[PDB]
């Protein structure tokens, strides 16, 4: 359960500034180690973030076309693994292309989506020799990824809380005649939420509720009473205000997210290949 | 020196979830898929799925890092 | 790593356990799925009656888990003959097992491997559920669970009939079998095959009817059995008092839905009656 999970205890952070501090610290540690081993080669943390966003998008593409069809919870767990790993590691020390595959591998294992290693690597759009090489890389990096996650493998996704909120709305909010028409748009919003840092800053229930209410606002339906009356927030107005602020900041997170640009992506990829060749 | 039962008091940081046996009486179960006869024979009921979904919907909703 | 090996404790098919300087270390597919299951489940649980995972390590696909060292286990207690199992000791063991199971079920996890050797005891008399290598999360409709879980002697009849979807009833039936073993000091239903296990169940407790188990015939491996009267429980357990018989009957109900949950068992009068459970310090040491 999330309310006493390791995700809440160690992997939900107070602010985006703390995440930026962790990423900058990772970048600075790699720079220190590379200089103490013996220049425009190094990537700056914002470039690292651009590459990480691009490779999270590739991870989503990989998990989408994965046969047998990957469960959505496995994809969420893999994306969370990627985010957590690159919170404390640099793309220069560990290549995101291998780390995303390792994240998907570990997520399939943890979420009990039994897929054999040959049929896991068979999903890669590469010749067999590349598939074996990638399998060896994934096996090498599996324990590293697990250690960098601090052996915290259970990831609480917003999908089950989303379903629970839909059940609660169907049962106790007759004003919302058919809550199901909120799902599609809400699902869309959830996807955008996945592209930001929101999964590291907000609870899954908060993310699901924000997606639902953003869908409702986009549909023109207002559901203040559901929060105040059904969810028991008229007795404690301060808690309702905090929830509203959480949701507004989450919407602002989605608003100010910037997708990576293709030319910057290509330049940064070539720079990262340079880093991994020189290293 | 005897034993007196005390319910597991764990903070959910969210709205109170109705008890499992009350889900049918309160109308929640009309919005979850009915359990098949094999499910019931094995001991699995739609009340369990509804209860888990509601518990995860309400867990940590009021929590600030 | 930090740990230097000191003694060899035990060995299973998935892993081998050795005591190290004081902790216990348990040793192309990659990291073993059983070890990952144990790690991912024990990292999300913190209860006094659930074993704690201190650390893990390894190289490449190899991995070793580190737990706090447990002095004994319920199997050694039951099989020991110099030890007397008073109703107070039995009640204490059941209480700790049921408290751990109630916490575990509250977090929607089935142990599915409950047996006397998987109930570990420390020097302070605290019982802990261990061996979460088969434990799984229940409550999700879109999650097919195999029925090979639970060792045959403790496997619930719904499992033996091929139940793919089940709930806490499997753990509670295992708990009832453990209680019967504590009372009799021998395994309750020592079947040598699935059919033999079902035969022993239906002969000791009577073949369940369509009224005791409404959808019994809908299970995948359901086989019609001849009708046994079943031995009355007070003859099997002559020393047990009426409250204990009530608890045992609740634990051994054939309908898994009607079978008593861990919370319901904890609320039963058997645990609140006197004598109370013995303190962990006064529990028998083999
Ligand atoms: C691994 C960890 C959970 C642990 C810690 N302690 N411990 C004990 N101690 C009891 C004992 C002590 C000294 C001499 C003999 C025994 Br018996 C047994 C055990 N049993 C293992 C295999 O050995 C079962 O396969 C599954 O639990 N696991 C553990």
């Amino acid at each position: 359960m999330y309310h006493n999970s390791s995700q809440k205890r160690h992997w939900t952070f107070s602010s985006e500034e703390q995440l930026a501090r962790l990423r900058a610290d990772a970048n600075r540690k790699f720079r220190c180690k590379a200089v103490a081993n013996g220049d425009p080669v190094f990537l700056e943390p914002h470039e690292e973030m651009t590459l990480c966003k691009y490779y999270e998008k590739r991870l989503l593409e990989f998990c989408s076309v994965f046969k047998p069809a990957m469960p959505r919870s496995v994809v969420g767990t893999a994306c969370m693994y990627f985010k957590r790993f690159y919170l404390n590691n640099s793309v220069m020390e560990y290549h995101p292309r291998i780390i995303m595959l390792t994240c998907a591998f570990l997520a399939c294992k943890v979420d009990e989506f039994n897929v054999s290693s040959p049929q896991f690597v068979g999903n890669l759009r590469e010749s067999p020799l590349g598939q074996e090489k990638a399998l060896e890389q994934i096996l090498e990096y599996e324990l590293l990824l697990i250690q960098q996650l601090n052996f915290h493998l259970i990831v609480h996704n917003p999908y089950r809380p989303f379903e629970g909120f839909l059940i609660d709305l169907k049962t106790r909010y007759p004003i919302l005649e058919n809550p199901e028409i909120l799902r599609k748009t809400a699902d869309d919003f959830l996807n955008r939420i996945a592209l930001t840092d929101a999964y590291l800053l907000y609870t899954p229930s908060q993310i699901a509720l924000t997606a639902i209410l953003s869908s409702a606002s986009r549909a023109g339906i207002t559901m203040e009473s559901y929060l105040s009356e059904s969810l028991m927030l008229k007795e404690n107005r301060t808690c309702l205000s905090q929830l509203l602020d959480i949701m507004k900041s989450m919407r602002n997170l989605v608003k100010k997210y910037e997708p990576p640009r293709s030319e910057e992506v290509a330049v940064l990829k070539q720079k990262l290949e340079r880093c991994h060749s020189a290293e | 020196a005897l034993y007196e039962y005390q319910p597991l008091q764990i903070e959910t940081y969210g709205p109170h979830v109705p008890e499992l046996e009350m889900l049918g009486r309160l109308g929640y179960l009309n919005h979850v898929r009915a359990a098949s006869p094999q499910d019931l024979a094995g001991g699995y009921t739609s009340s369990l799925a509804c209860h888990r979904a509601l518990q995860d919907a309400f867990s940590g909703l009021f929590w600030q890092p | 790593k930090r740990y230097e090996k000191l003694d060899f404790l035990g060995e299973g098919q998935f892993a081998t356990v050795y005591k190290a300087r004081i902790v216990a270390i348990k040793k192309k597919d990659g990291i073993n799925r059983t070890a990952l299951r144990e790690i991912k489940l024990l990292q999300e649980l913190s209860h006094p009656n659930i074993i704690g995972l201190l650390d893990a390590f390894g190289h490449k696909s190899n991995i070793s888990l580190v737990f706090d060292f447990m002095e004994t286990d319920l199997e050694v207690i039951i099989k020991d003959n110099s030890l007397v199992l008073t109703p107070s000791h039995i009640k204490a063991y059941m209480l700790m097992t049921l408290q751990g199971l109630e916490y575990l079920h509250q977090h929607w996890i089935l142990h599915r491997d409950l047996k006397p050797n998987n109930l570990l005891l420390d020097e302070n008399g605290v019982l802990k559920l261990a061996d979460f290598g088969l434990a799984k999360s229940f409550g999700s409709p879109n999650r097919a669970y195999t029925h090979q879980v639970v060792t045959r002697w403790y496997r619930a009849p719904e499992l033996l009939f091929g139940a793919r979807m089940y709930g806490v009833g499997v753990d509670m039936w295992a708990v009832g079998c453990i209680l019967a073993e504590l009372l009799l000091r021998v395994p309750f239903l020592p079947g040598d095959s699935d059919l033999d296990q079902l035969t022993r169940i239906f002969e000791t407790l009577g073949t369940p009817t369509e009224e005791q188990w409404p959808d019994m015939c809908s299970l995948p491996d359901y086989v019609t059995f001849k009708s046994f009267p079943g031995i009355p429980l007070h003859h099997i357990f002559s020393a047990a008092g009426d409250d204990l018989l009530d608890l045992i009957q609740g634990l051994f109900l054939f309908n898994p839905c009607a079978r008593i949950t861990a919370t319901q068992a904890l609320k039963m009068k058997y645990f609140s009656n006197r004598p109370g459970p013995t303190p962990g310090c006064q529990l028998p040491r083999p």
